[PDB]
């Protein structure tokens, strides 16, 4: 019953380290936490940080 | 097909 | 990235209040936190507490062995 933000990837991203989350264009990611330019996302059970300019918020 | 009771917690 | 635990719902459930999360049979819920009896899950952008005897945690091969 809390809504989490969800976002759609604009571009593919490859994680640069173990704390980041890789993703492909089109992937819908749920956001769990925000720190400035990086947001902590969850996608198919995998969690990690993503660049917030690579995604767009869903309505 | 009965749900169990929720954990009393 | 790290893999969070996932669970599959064995029975449907209706949230008793806004802190709980409703779900249907077969739903795949990602677990954010475990308490005694109640786990905090996320499903399709909705987050809340679920009764942990309504679900069965999916076997994974990194943090368990037998």
């Amino acid at each position: 019953m809390s809504k989490l933000p969800q976002v759609k990837a604009l571009y593919p991203y490859t994680a640069a380290n173990d704390e980041e989350l890789s993703f492909k264009v089109g992937d819908i990611i749920t956001i769990l936490e925000k720190d400035e330019g990086w947001w902590k996302g969850e996608l198919n059970g995998q969690e990690g940080w993503i660049p917030n300019n690579y995604v767009k918020e869903i309505l | 097909k009965v749900a169990p009771p929720i954990p009393h917690r």
